[PDB]
């Protein structure tokens, strides 16, 4: 006798698998991505953005900026000496 | 000579036997026509099985 018709309705495979909750978060996180951004070192531009670019990247940790706040430190104090002598 | 004898009175005085065509009957199968060459039955008219059957079962697809 005739062949059942429940596999000619689908909606319980189609609604019915986990992937749907990953799949309608990956269609607004991803389409909604700029694929490249603005600009990663440009806070205190004013040719301060400068010292940002050349010290303070994540494309160093060289001990430059230490230095030199440190020497700034060294020529605070000492020039008040200089001041109080 | 005995042998025509016997041919001759047996052929002579025996050529009908009883044969009764209604004797016969009653020993063989009597012939009588078929029965019940009713048609197929119609069921599951309408597509009000398949509405049922679409709903009924839960799984349509797992």
């Amino acid at each position: 006798v005739s062949t059942l018709i429940p596999p000619k309705v689908v909606s319980s495979k189609n609604i019915g698998s986990a992937p749907n909750a990953k799949r309608i978060a990956n269609v607004v996180h991803f389409y909604k991505s700029l694929p490249q951004g603005p600009a990663p070192a440009i806070k205190a531009n004013t040719r301060l953005a400068r010292y940002k670019a050349k010290y303070f990247d994540g494309d160093n940790a060289s001990g430059k900026p230490l230095w030199h706040f440190a020497l700034g430190i060294i020529a605070f104090g000492y020039s008040m000496e200089y001041y109080f002598h | 000579n005995v042998i025509q004898d016997l041919y001759l009175r047996e052929l002579k005085d025996t050529k009908l036997a009883p044969s009764t065509l209604q004797d016969a009957e009653g020993n063989v199968k009597p012939w009588n026509p078929p029965q019940k060459p009713n048609l197929p039955e119609l069921e599951l008219q309408g597509p009000e099985a398949l509405k049922a059957y679409t709903e009924q079962n839960v799984e349509t697809a797992h």
